[PDB]
């Protein structure tokens, strides 16, 4: 056939480029970073009404100060999360402190290109890693299967990503509040989702310095959705 | 064509296409410039962002107090190679109480890259490196290609549109080599060199990355408002 | 039979002030009844405003210091040039020591610096990795000669206020760097008189927010 | 380096055929004819010494080989494959039997060990099957005289008499007409020589024919005296003269 | 773990104003047997370093080969092997000290006591000790074995501290070293009269002196010594 | 050294001395012999301080990872078991560890003794160290399940004092901890020298000692 | 490198089938038919040797029926050499169990073990599967008399009566027609031979083309006896049942 | 060792080996899981192409992983045994190291992890198996039902079906299963499970297996006659 670590004539790794196509088929995940916190939101996308939607876990805690959202082949994310949690806790063991968000992200991205003929293929999932540390404040990173990670003020991944990213391009500014970010994620999720957005098929979360990483209750999110509907009807 | 499926295969004309494709990844990468005098050596790098919300990808990596490099191509491969350099620099210090010569560092990088071009299963590195350093024989600038070829130069550039900066340095050769004991003027020449590779975009405060090493100057990277002075 | 361990003598002393810290140690290196060197530095600046001394078997002490200095270097590389706090350094050293739990570094180690609130800090280690923060700690050969004196003159132990007759303790007033250095010098001058492995010279490293400063004093050479 | 062929080179085709085994059998078919006949008091195995050149000393090339003192082997197909199988068969008779039980293995079990080796070359990674069919003749106390065929697949069958290689189809028909359950060893040798003449084109004599027997114990070939229970090997290779003597009574 | 078989006794050394001096006798003892009389225990590395070794001779010969290989390896792909990137005393010492400590940490030591004497690129004197335990120390005077007990006291009378080094000439330093070697010959039962002496000076380079002998010895007073107390004859 | 811990109506008390000796020489007057694994788990320490510190801080890592994976706080039984299984790996190697794992989980307050042998015992009361026999005497004669938090704290405090007085290798100061379902609560450092005279006067005990 | 020559023996087809397993089953369909019939008082194993010769030494020959231990036997369909590898492994497993628990291995446990080995070759290793299908006839004190089959996929199932090898479609229909639950060994013996006689590709069914075995509690009192039939005994039972 | 990357991405971002493993599941006999208010029922299809089968000894479709958790599947039978064995070992390993039995979710997560591992490890192919894992957590009376598939994804279901014609029985369950009021009793839960299989099965004879799992390690498999009574009652109500 051909090597798994083969370069194309254009100078790209075939397998890495193909894994990016798998991520495009994944459900939408959006992250928005503010000076009051970073918000993470995901489309759950249940394949059937009999599937209990609260068992869909596409937003995950890595540490008290770091959260993570996923898009693509979500089964691949489990070992990445396990490594991230181990790296975060191990650093606390060695250094009696919280680990930097960038250092955590870099540790996850080191796994990415460990494939060949190590694992047999790249990961088929992209991660939005959000967190806070004392040195660089609130941060949002986009970790890819290429091993590359970009920091973002706001980022969307998944099937509705380019439409959402264009929307995030217009909406984001450096003075956003946490509440404004929450509604903004909900607004853009509602725009790109196939089914009508509600508290059962969409999930919110955030990371603040005080309270750390928190996944939002369906009751809490439902109120924010109702608040969104009213403010859009307000003009 | 039929001979580019893996790195272990020569073409009928004696070419290694996988290595050439890895070389192509460097050409897609953002421009970075290297140049030196007899007292200092300078790296200048144009960082690239994903979009307006994103950060600008870091291009320069410190290897020791007296050595470091800039990258163009696959960033993770630069991290692997720079980590290797950090270890080798460190082995020399711990075992021999000796700072690693820049020329020897180049020889080590050449040999590491070479092993990936002759064996089955692996792939060539998809990144180019510009290594600067100051050792017992003064200032140095190296250009690394993932073919294994390492070259000691007065100045150079790699990445997209790097030919413009390279021609400029070829003209300015006699001038910038003489900039001794003046770090700011040497950086200026590097910033002017990398400017010959720009189109549509210009050098902004979070776009530009500069590093310097010299006689009484540890390897230090300048980003953010620290490079506004040179814009 | 080959004995991989040895005893190079020496004595060290770390005292934590209110906004400073000192780590002192004699410069004499010995084996048995012979002097190897009258000036062989034992306390080192490891960077990030941290000073360190591994007293006991010099070969293991030099190896541990060398490794910790290396751990500082890689902490910078791995975590975006972040400053290594004294408490993080202490925890890291625990793991360096316990990696040899079954073939230990035969050294009693002390580090000194400032905590993240700017206050003086001293951490003390045993050969196998147990550690804890302290205000005052003497280590090495003449540790037993010095510590009782420091309990008395630094923490005012067994000292009460005249007139009360044991009812009111002497209040724990803070000491200046000049006061601490006097106690350090008198500690080593006294140790030098009654301990044969202590002498030749005394080197003190003082740590403040401004950085690391050194002071050297002669001791008796007999 | 490293052997990176850790996958099977013999695989089932859509029709259920194991190609490499079939092709190994084709190589055996091209090989020189060899045969075996079992008598009441012995077994004979025989083949043609197809000399590649007249300058070659064909005595130095042994197609019929002693495996144990009471077991012998002959082949058809690829000679080098046979030679290494004989080396392995001799060794396995010691390692997996004699060093355990203090005696040589019975014919059927040594055949079983050889068969296993050949089967493994049909399934293990990065190897082709052996391109030989073996005829193994032997004797042991509890089973008596026996003759076995072993194919490239590792399958083995016991025979009263059989032939393999070039003219096996014609030779097996010839043996069917002549064989009975009352043959003496000398009768089997006579039939072997008759059968073998049909497949031989050129010279037919003791120097161009290789023939051995499993028969009576040979105390003259033991090499020592003093132990009553040790009576000598039952395997014996016939000399060039001994073959020619029987070709006059042919 | 082993035991030393063929051994070399004291190595002595000291710093002076423009360089260092190092000396060691030419004997290879086999217990109390003075077996080998032509053993060179001072091994020069280039033109700026001399490594003096005591203890096990088979291990000394091994170290000698490591140093020889070090010079070969340093020259590889090194245009400045005879200039800026030549081996320094500090490089050579640190390498040996790394090896010695690693070997003791595997419980298979090189049964030696080593003194590396030399002059650095910048003209600084280098003098440092390392032994089978990986223990290192530096001093204006350094000596191994018996030399530590008898030579150091004499050499320290010349250079008692760092400030005495600039005041000490090569003639005074060599004289002190030569006297110390005589004292060791009087008092060390595993010493020989023949020795080697090396001077590494920042101006005059490496001067290696072979086939030296202890001379000007005092023995005449022995004729008057009779008995062990009461005997007069 | 003297450490104890016991279960009672409103949780578990944990009390320890503070002395460390190198032969007859008192190397430390103030070591922390309680390890704050996490906000709901405590570990006392006897034996080698390094083994206790290292393996129990590593236990905290495992307990935190457990909570992240399962989204639920680890039990005292499971935590104590993880620790005992670490010990069994270095079984025979020479580790020295004797600690009480104290906590509050679903089954209520919990207390497990764990040592280097791999022993793991559930119980209402434990005491380890060179002065444990003295502490057991005070505990056994005054312990009830019906104890108030105030009286229980004093009991553990008084039991350490008993050991500190008689045992030469126990003393310095007393560290108290109270473990609730909302987490552990630190109840201070108490100098034995000052505590002895205080208790002697108020309680009338230690008549034989002149004060 | 080596990848070029890799057939990839352990992959799914687009339809979700294992190529090599399917092709191994195709191979087995050309092997001599083997039949197993379970009765209330024992089990019968009957099998057809493939186009034999008159010069084949039948009385010392074994290509179909093998003994695993005193309580369990197997009938083989496919590559005989492949079968012997598995058979020896099964014999060792039975003895391992006996050594460990001091009890004879239950039939299913042995069957599961061999079937797991077959399975492994279809999922990992990159080797061709064993081209073998087994019929297991055995007895233990839990389930009594048991028949199982396993094929190259590593899948195994229990049966009252079953065939493997050639003409299993025709054979299974004939067995399904005449089999009853209250059947006895002597009746099962007859059914097996009658089924082979009708499904055989040969002109006539004779003793030299058959291997036969029974597992009976027809052993003196509460115990089980395995009987591998001799050539003369197969000739007698053929006359008794009225086939020759 | 054999290290060949069998599960790899294609240009369109698909891992065909994982997708072809799902086709093996599609071929497998139908399995269904329905959780009531105080129980979970696992129904399984038995294809009647195989008669003369010995049902005493033939591997049953539902397997106990522990005394309180069960596992059924659709797909390759041989593959499922490996997952079952691993699950059973992990269940005992958990009891031994943590002193509590596994939760149903934990056991599911483990099995799903094994399946995932076999989609990006060298030299191995994915499991051609989807599983339904059901039971009750220790000292808990809330029913649990999970599903896993070759890719390694898993999720909780009020009711779910896998295997051949699972599209049809899922269609039935989606219109017949009410979340606000799940089958209140064991009877209602079993009845709904049998009804769902009768949409696909053929004959309601020995083709339907039913296993009821109740809290506190109360697991029982229904017999032919017990199931036959459900089959009888369903069609008699249907004749109207
Ligand atoms: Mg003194
Ligand atoms: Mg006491």
């Amino acid at each position: 056939d051909r090597g798994v670590s083969t370069f194309s004539p254009e100078g790209r790794l075939f397998q890495v480029e193909y894994s990016l196509e798998a991520i495009k088929l994944g459900s939408t995940a959006i992250g928005i970073a503010t000076k009051e916190g970073v918000v993470l939101g995901v489309e759950k996308r249940a394949t059937s009404p009999l599937l209990e939607s609260d068992s869909i876990e596409k937003i995950v805690e890595i540490d008290r100060h770091i959260g993570c959202a996923m898009s693509g082949l979500t089964a691949d994310a489990r070992s990445m999360i396990e490594h991230a949690r181990t790296a975060a806790v191990t650093h606390n063991l060695y250094y009696d402190e919280d680990i930097n968000v960038e250092s955590l992200t870099q540790s996850v991205c080191d796994l990415a290109l460990r494939f060949g003929e190590l694992m047999s293929r790249p990961f088929g999932v992209a991660l939005l890693i959000a967190g806070h540390d004392a040195d660089d404040g609130y941060q949002l990173f986009h970790a890819e299967p290429s091993g590359t990670f970009y920091r973002y003020n706001a980022k969307a991944i998944g099937s509705g990503s380019e439409g959402a990213q264009a929307e995030l391009l217009n909406e984001w500014h450096s003075s956003l509040t946490l509440k404004e970010a929450e509604l903004l994620v909900l607004k853009i999720l509602k725009q790109v989702m196939e089914e009508k957005l509600d508290e059962n098929n969409a999930q919110l979360s955030c990371i603040t310095k005080q309270d750390g990483f928190k996944i939002y209750d369906n009751e809490k999110t439902a109120e924010l959705i109702k608040e969104l509907k009213e403010k859009e009807a307000a003009e | 064509n039929n001979y580019d499926g893996d790195t272990v295969t020569f073409s009928p004309t004696g070419r290694l296409f996988q290595v050439e494709y890895a070389l192509e990844a460097i050409k897609q990468g953002s421009v970075t410039v290297g140049l030196r005098s007899n007292t200092h050596a300078v790296l200048v790098a144009l960082k690239r962002n994903a979009d307006e919300l994103s950060s600008y990808q870091k291009k320069i990596i410190k290897c020791d107090e007296h050595m470091g490099l800039s990258l163009a191509g696959l960033a993770p491969d630069a991290r692997v190679l720079s980590n290797y350099l950090r270890q080798q620099c460190n082995y020399s210090s711990l075992v021999f109480n000796r700072k690693l010569a820049v020329e020897r560092a180049g020889h080590l990088l050449c040999d590491k890259a070479q092993k990936n071009t002759q064996s089955y299963g692996g792939r060539p590195y998809g990144v180019g490196l510009l290594i600067i350093g100051y050792d017992k024989s003064g200032a140095h600038l190296l250009e690394f290609q993932p073919s294994g070829n390492v070259t000691e130069l007065y100045g150079t550039a790699i990445g997209a549109r790097s030919q413009g900066a390279k021609t400029y340095l070829e003209r300015t050769l006699d001038t910038f080599i003489k900039i001794d004991g003046n770090p700011d003027e040497l950086i200026k020449a590097g910033v002017e060199a990398i400017s010959q590779s720009l189109r549509d975009e210009s050098l902004t405060v979070d776009n530009l990355s500069i590093a310097i090493v010299g006689k009484d100057t540890p390897f230090t990277i300048y980003d953010g408002e620290a490079v506004a002075k040179y814009i | 039979q080959f004995n991989p361990y040895g005893d190079n003598g020496g004595t060290i002393l770390g005292i934590a002030g209110e906004d400073f810290a000192v780590l002192a140690g004699d410069t004499r290196n010995i084996t048995d009844y012979s002097i190897n060197s009258r000036y062989e530095p034992k306390v080192f600046d490891c960077g990030d405003n941290i000073v360190m001394s591994a007293n006991g078997f010099a070969a293991d002490g030099d190896a541990l210091v060398k490794r910790f200095k290396n751990s500082v270097k890689w902490y910078h590389f791995d975590h975006n040039d972040k400053k290594l706090s004294i408490n993080s350094a202490a925890r890291n050293i625990q793991h360096l020591l316990y990696s040899r739990r079954f073939f230990p570094y035969y050294v009693y180690n002390i580090i000194a610096g400032l905590d993240e609130d700017g206050k003086g800090a001293v951490y003390s280690f045993d050969p196998v990795g147990s550690y804890q923060r302290e205000q005052c700690r003497a280590g090495g050969a003449a540790a037993s000669l010095i510590m009782p004196f420091l309990d008395n003159q630094v923490n005012f132990k067994n000292q009460y206020e005249p007139g009360t007759n044991g009812k009111v303790k002497k209040p724990l007033k803070y000491l200046s760097v000049e006061e601490v250095i006097k106690l350090v010098r008198d500690s080593f001058t006294s140790a030098t008189e009654r301990h044969i492995q202590v002498g030749d010279g005394l080197e003190i490293l003082i740590v403040t927010k401004d950085g690391v400063r050194k002071e050297f004093y002669e001791l008796k050479r007999d | 380096m490293t052997d990176r062929y850790s996958f099977s080179l013999t695989t089932f085709s859509p029709s259920g055929k194991l190609g490499q085994i079939d092709y190994a059998l084709t190589a055996v078919k091209q090989g020189v004819t060899s045969l075996g006949i079992k008598a009441t008091n012995g077994v004979v195995i025989a083949t043609e010494k197809k000399s590649s050149s007249p300058l070659a000393m064909s005595e130095t090339l042994s197609k019929v080989s002693l495996l144990t003192p009471d077991i012998g082997a002959v082949y058809s197909g690829m000679g080098p494959d046979y030679r290494v199988l004989v080396d392995k068969s001799r060794k396995v008779a010691h390692t997996s039997y004699k060093r355990i039980y203090g005696e040589y293995p019975p014919t059927k079990l040594l055949v079983s060990e050889v068969a296993k080796i050949m089967q493994e070359a049909t399934q293990s990674g990065g190897v082709r099957p052996f391109g030989v069919s073996l005829l193994i003749a032997g004797h042991d106390e509890f089973n008596g005289f026996s003759l076995y065929q072993v194919d490239p697949s590792g399958s083995y069958f016991p025979w009263k008499a059989t032939a393999i290689g070039k003219g096996s189809v014609a030779a097996k028909t010839f043996l069917e007409k002549r064989w009975n359950d009352e043959l003496e060893l000398e009768d089997a040798i006579h039939i072997a020589l008759l059968t073998l003449k049909e497949s031989v084109e050129g010279e037919f004599n003791g120097d161009t024919i290789e023939l051995a027997i499993i028969g009576d114990e040979n105390p003259d070939l033991l090499g020592y005296t003093g132990i009553p229970t040790d009576k000598g090997p039952r395997f014996r290779k016939l000399t060039s003269q001994e073959i020619n003597d029987r070709l006059e009574a042919l | 773990t082993q035991q030393p078989i063929v051994t070399g006794t004291s190595v002595i050394s000291m710093k002076y104003d423009n360089g260092v001096i190092i000396a060691a006798d030419n004997l290879g003892s086999y217990g109390s047997l003075l077996r080998f009389n032509g053993v060179e225990r001072l091994i020069p590395v280039g033109d700026n370093t001399v490594v003096g070794i005591s203890g096990d001779i088979s291990d000394m010969q091994h170290i000698e080969r490591l140093l020889k290989d070090l010079v070969t390896e340093n020259a590889y792909d090194n245009p400045l092997a005879d200039a800026e990137e030549a081996l320094e005393p500090s490089y050579i010492f640190e390498y040996l000290a790394t090896v010695m400590y690693q070997r003791r940490s595997k419980m298979n030591p090189l049964w030696n006591a080593i003194i590396v004497a030399g002059v650095q690129s910048n003209g600084d004197q280098f003098l440092r000790y390392v032994n089978l335990l990986g223990v290192t120390y530096s001093s204006p005077t350094l000596a191994t074995g018996f030399g530590a007990h008898m030579a150091n006291p004499l050499l320290r009378k010349v250079v008692d501290r760092e400030s005495d080094i600039p005041k000490t000439t090569v003639q005074v330093a060599e004289e002190a070293i030569v006297n110390a070697m005589r004292v060791l010959y009087y008092r060390d039962a595993r010493s020989s009269r023949n020795f080697s002496l090396a001077i590494i000076d920042k101006n005059t380079g490496l001067t290696f002196k072979k086939n030296l002998q202890v001379e000007n010895m005092k023995w005449d007073f022995a004729k008057d010594i009779k008995g062990y107390g009461t005997q007069k004859i | 050294t003297t450490t104890l811990a016991f279960k009672f109506q409103h949780g578990v008390i944990a009390a320890v001395d503070s002395r460390a000796s190198a032969g007859s020489y008192i190397s430390a007057l103030r070591v922390n012999k309680v390890i704050e694994i996490n906000p709901y788990l405590l570990g006392t320490m006897s034996g080698c301080a390094a083994d206790c510190q290292y393996w129990e801080r590593l236990l905290a890592k495992e307990c935190r990872l457990y909570y992240l994976r399962n989204g639920e706080r680890i039990s005292v039984s499971a935590a104590s078991k993880l620790l005992s299984n670490m010990m069994c790996q270095y079984r025979g190697m020479g580790l020295s560890m004797g600690s009480m794992i104290c906590g509050w989980d679903k089954k209520g307050p919990g207390l497990y003794y764990v040592d280097e042998h791999g022993t793991r015992l559930s119980g209402n009361m434990f005491s380890t160290g060179s002065g444990n026999t003295y502490a057991y005497g005070v505990l056994d004669s005054n312990y009830k399940w019906d104890l108030s938090v105030e009286d229980a704290l004093y009991l553990g405090k008084r039991s350490i004092l008993a050991a500190a007085h008689r045992d030469a290798y126990s003393g310095g100061s007393v560290n108290l901890y109270h473990v609730t379902e909302d987490g552990w609560i630190y109840h201070g450092n108490h100098d034995v020298g000052e505590l002895f005279w205080k208790v002697k006067e108020e309680e009338g005990s230690f008549n034989n000692v002149i004060g | 490198g080596s990848r070029r020559y890799d057939s990839r023996t352990t992959i799914f087809s687009p339809e979700g089938r294992l190529y090599q397993v399917e092709y191994a089953l195709e191979s087995i369909s050309h092997a001599g038919t083997a039949i197993g019939i379970m009765a209330s008082d024992g089990i019968v194993l009957a099998a057809e040797r493939k186009v034999t010769s008159t010069l084949l030494e039948q009385d010392t020959s074994t290509e179909k029926l093998y003994k695993l231990n005193d309580k369990i036997a197997v009938a083989v369909a496919g590559l005989t050499a492949d079968a012997e590898i598995l058979i020896n492994t099964a014999r060792i497993h039975a003895q391992n169990y006996l050594k460990t628990y001091n009890e004879d291995i239950p039939v299913e446990i042995l069957v599961r073990r061999l079937s797991d080995i077959k399975q492994g070759y279809t999922q990992h290793g990159g080797l061709r599967p064993f081209g073998v299908s087994f019929i297991y006839a055995g007895y233990d004190d839990r389930y009594g008399y048991q028949l199982y089959t396993s094929n190259p996929s590593g899948n195994y199932t229990g049966w009252k009566a079953i065939s493997v090898g050639a003409n299993t479609s025709a054979a299974q229909t004939l067995l399904q027609m005449d089999y009853k639950d209250d059947m006895k060994v002597d009746d099962a013996i007859e059914l097996a031979l009658k089924t082979l006689s009708k499904t055989t590709d040969s002109s006539a069914l004779t003793y030299d083309r058959l291997e036969f075995a029974t597992i009976r509690k027809g052993a003196n009192d509460g115990e089980v006896y395995q009987k591998i039939f001799k050539p003369q005994e197969i000739k007698d039972i053929l006359v008794k049942t009225g086939i020759t | 060792g054999y290290d060949r990357a069998l599960s790899i991405f294609s240009p369109d971002g698909h891992i065909f080996q994982v997708e072809y493993a799902l086709e093996a599941v599609k071929r497998g006999t139908c399995a269904v899981g329905v959780k009531g208010k105080n129980c979970v029922v696992l129904g399984c299809e038995r294809r009647s192409t195989l008669k003369l089968q010995d049902t005493r000894i033939t591997p049953s479709k539902v397997s106990k992983i522990d005394s309180h958790v069960v596992l059924s599947f659709s797909g390759l039978n041989a593959d499922s045994r490996i997952l079952i064995e691993k699950a059973r070992v992990e269940a005992q390993s958990h009891r031994l190291t943590l002193e509590d039995p596994v939760t149903v979710e934990y056991l599911t997560r483990y099995v799903a992890g094994v399946q995932q591992r076999y989609t990006q490890s060298g030299g191995v192919r994915p499991f051609g198996v989807s599983t339904l894992i059901a039971g009750f957590d220790p000292r808990d009376d809330e029913p649990k039902l999970y599903q896993t598939e070759p890719s390694g994804i898993y999720s909780s279901w009020s009711a779910q079906t896998i295997g051949r014609n699972s599209k049809t029985v899922r269609e039935f369950l989606e219109k017949n299963y009410d979340r606000k009021e799940p089958p209140a009793t064991v009877e209602e839960c079993v009845k709904l499970t049998v009804r769902s299989l009768l949409e696909v099965v053929q004959t309601g004879a020995k083709n339907i297996e039913i296993t009821v799992v109740k809290p506190d390690s109360d697991i029982v498999a229904l017999s032919s006659e017990e199931i036959n009574q459900y089959v009888t009652q369903i069609e008699q109500e249907k004749q109207e």
